[PDB]
């Protein structure tokens, strides 16, 4: 019965590490979606820049547009 | 016994997550504000469209 | 030392990969849903452009209608 | 108590990458934030000119 | 078993506005993918035509805490004459947001003068059928005797279900007769029979309409058979004349108290 | 076009048995050489072991007078489970007599009290396929974006078309999408587009199930896609996951519920 | 072609210990002036680090004769994951010792039960292993019209150990480079003893589009000491005149306008940069 709890007690001593492994390979694979995460994030406030000058430059032709419509109006 | 690092570690580990859920909800948010936004673009280019066309019949009309 | 210790000792070990596990199942779907916000931000971004033409050629034909 | 050590060797490691999870998690917070306010900015001034082309185009229908 | 929410509301005297807490939800369905939905809130009122708040979405949880406040600016007077809608939806990236449940509060019902905080079991929207009755008819035109056995009844569930039978004319209730209580039942068998006296004369011109109610008086359902039935209920009546001192023993599906009465109403 | 049959049928609640009527048939379809077919029926019962009943032979005649009557001695309480099944055949003097049509009405469903009469539309026996289906599939694997886009149908069956999608896994439909009804087509075209979420983790242990509906439910057929699919379903599925970001256009068989619930059920 | 060696093998199982023997090789090749060389073996344990075990020296022979034994003791259930190393080398009085070639035998393919004996032909040896002192990750990003050029540096990872008993405040360098002149200089933020540092650090400079193939963008990650001058870890350079993985990540920069595109790189000696550099 000993040799058999000694046995068991080496079976987890044996467990636990592999565990650990499987955590390294978790907590790599998180840190590559992660940084995939943070360049998408940077991309895309890019795109959100560029439609924020975009609306900028609608608002501004537009006032023109108003101006010479009221400009036609009187 | 390493009591201490695997508190410690699990502390960590903890913190993050609570920061990443933090973050997942942030980022549902901003489906929906991008959502929103997608549809008012929608919206905006056709009515500019459309203004185009009524613009060219103004054009048309009196120059 | 004794088996509890180590039995003790390997059940926090797994409950940290548990959440671990859960962390990374976190990053992922982050990652994800960037991706498709991504999309949706394209289409956004073609829109306002279409949106800068019409109204910059409709300017155009005002300015010309005033004069 | 080999194997232990390589565990324990392991534990530190990833101990380590969590201080990184977490900074990077920040930073992503804090992105995220400011894109947050920029979307919200775009749909404001987007309404805006919304607005502004619809009330533009009435006006030109009504000289047409 | 779609769910339960718990949500707190108080009347704000000194502001003149409604409160209203929306705490948390339990045991929602499942109908995502990975398992667990993400569920957000929609509160709002039926009468106002304002559009509602919604809480903000938390992602893969069957058991979300919200812990958010709303507040509608409306006079107490004027409060008693509007309804409260609280509905639970599945966040989806895709496609149109489905519904996980829903549920509403009368503001007439609640007594005011206290905190209030609660949790309610999440109802089905959009339906229902209530179940289904089982009745044998027998008419002797000569003796002028009609006849109906109550058999059966199931599918009841929305308990102590009971049955009661009306005769009716022109819109008058004739003759009312009640069946025992079944106790702790949602299939109660019955087998009791109810005889009433209609001349041959009037036959043609009379309505039966049969009742499934549960003992608390709430109605679980109704139909009726006669003039001004329809389907297989008009055919059930036909059937049953055309069968003198003959037995005919036929299933109904039960329909909403509105429509039925909607009938009679004519 | 396999011709008609009037008939008729009274159940004698005086002797306890079930009178079944062979009026005449109309329309039948010409297998003779002689331009006209030798009709004869028979009749009896599905649940039960006794020998069928057979009509006269009506010598060169595709619209037999045939007005004969037949009788089950059975009771009507263990009517009920049985079935009436009426087949014509063609007589044939030196080989086995061909069946020209035949048809089934379950006792089940009549509802007695009145003396029945009426003409069917004779249904082809051992035979189907009930048309087939035309879609494209696409899946994202970073994104989780699953498109399926419902292009068209053909060959319908047995109208107004329709078609409806549900998402499965593990015996459990997540979700349900429908596309518009086509009026008085045996041909629709759609065009319409539906989009799932599911990530990579999950995407080998899923199942998209694709049902065609006639609107009057009744199925028109079905057919999935997925884990534990076979042939050209499962070939369509491994195509549409080694091309990210491509679509992948494809037609299939449909087939009966019977068998693919029978794959669901797994 | 390089010769064979016999070997045995047994394990031990009442002291718990590793048996080897080293018998004999023959055929081996001829490279002493005698016409025959003066070989002998190293035996050890790749996984571990101990001294390696060495048999005697015999002078001129092609077909020598060791017949000597090795003691390991390393427990049982430990010596599956172990994998054992035999290489024969030449002995030269005045010169550094020439491999005469190597053979490897993996613990868990042999089927202990048995003494095992066998000959094994030698393999030619592998060649010298870069240090490579580590890896980093950044992202790219060009925008043609604006003449933007936009570099992020994201992380580093498995650097070299540059402090003793570690690697410590991990600092990046970024140095823009046209015809061998430095002209512009950016640095991070340093991050103290992490072999793995995080910066997610920005940098944009101007380069104009008619220039964008004829530069050069330097980085450099290199580990800080207060006091003295800061020695450098390693470095790599993407633009003209680049090869392999850093002339694909320029173009994937070119290819894709106003997007970033992120990538990994191996670090390089600093000579071989800096000499590849120094020539236009
Ligand atoms: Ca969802
Ligand atoms: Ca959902
Ligand atoms: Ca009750
Ligand atoms: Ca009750
Ligand atoms: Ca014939
Ligand atoms: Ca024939
Ligand atoms: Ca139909
Ligand atoms: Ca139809
Ligand atoms: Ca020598
Ligand atoms: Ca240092
Ligand atoms: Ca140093």
């Amino acid at each position: 019965e000993l040799e058999e709890m000694q046995r068991r007690a080496d079976q987890l001593a044996d467990e636990s590490l592999e565990s650990t492994r499987r955590m390294l390979q978790l907590v790599e694979e998180s840190k590559d979606a992660g940084i995939r995460t943070l360049v998408m994030l940077d991309e895309q406030g890019e795109q959100l820049d560029r439609v924020e000058e975009g609306m900028n430059h609608i608002n501004q032709d537009m006032k023109e547009a108003e101006k010479n419509l009221k400009d036609l109006g009187k | 016994g390493s009591n201490r690092r695997l508190q410690q570690t699990q502390a960590q580990v903890d913190e993050v997550v609570d920061i990443m859920r933090v973050n997942v909800d942030k980022v549902l948010e901003r489906d929906q504000k991008l959502s929103e936004l997608d549809d008012r673009a929608d919206a905006l280019q056709a009515g500019a469209s459309q203004f185009e066309t009524s613009a060219a019949k103004l054009k048309r009309k009196y120059w | 030392m004794a088996l509890s210790e180590i039995e003790t000792r390997h059940s926090e070990i797994i409950k940290l990969e548990n959440s671990i596990r859960e962390l990374h199942d976190m990053f992922m779907d982050m990652a994800m849903l960037v991706e498709s916000q991504g999309e949706m931000i394209d289409r956004i971004e073609y829109n306002v452009e279409h949106a800068v033409d019409y109204v910059e050629r409709a300017v155009s034909d005002t300015k010309k209608a005033v004069k | 108590m080999a194997r232990e050590n390589e565990m324990d060797e392991n534990l530190e490691q990833v101990s380590g990458i969590i201080g990184n999870l977490r900074h990077m998690a920040l930073d992503m917070g804090n992105e995220i934030d400011t894109q947050n306010r920029q979307i919200d900015r775009i749909m404001e001034k987007a309404d805006s000119n919304k607005t502004r082309i619809d009330e533009a185009n009435q006006r030109a229908t009504k000289m047409l | 078993k779609l769910g339960k929410l718990q949500y707190s509301l108080d009347y704000d005297f000194q502001n003149n506005q409604l409160l209203v807490g929306i705490i948390q939800a339990a045991e929602l369905p499942a109908l995502d993918m990975g398992g667990t939905s993400d569920p957000y809130v929609k509160v709002f009122l039926l009468p106002d035509k304002k559009k509602k708040f919604e809480t903000k979405v938390h992602r893969k949880t069957l058991n979300p805490v919200f812990n958010e406040q709303f507040t509608f600016k409306v006079p107490y007077s004027e409060l008693g004459g509007k309804t409260l809608v609280m509905a639970v939806y599945d966040f989806d990236r895709f496609s149109k947001h489905d519904i996980i449940g829903e549920f509403k509060v009368p503001m007439n019902t609640v007594d005011f003068g206290h905190v209030t905080e609660e949790w309610r079991d999440l109802q089905s929207a959009e339906k229902e059928k209530l179940g289904d009755i089982c009745f044998s008819l027998r008419y002797v035109p000569t003796a002028g005797k009609l006849t109906v056995v109550i058999l059966e009844a199931k599918n009841l569930k929305k308990s102590d279900p009971y049955v009661k039978i009306h005769l009716m004319q022109n819109g008058k209730r004739l003759k009312k007769k009640k069946t025992t209580i079944k106790k702790n039942t949602l299939n109660p068998y019955y087998n009791e029979s109810f005889s009433f006296e209609v001349p041959f004369e009037q036959i043609q011109k009379v309505q039966v309409v049969v009742t499934v109610l549960d003992y608390d008086n709430d109605a679980i359902g109704k139909v009726f058979v006669g003039y001004n039935s329809t389907g297989a209920e008009l055919r059930h009546w036909s059937d049953m004349l055309a069968n003198p001192r003959r037995p005919i023993a036929q299933w109904h599906t039960l329909q909403v108290e509105e429509e039925v009465d909607a009938m009679l109403a004519v």
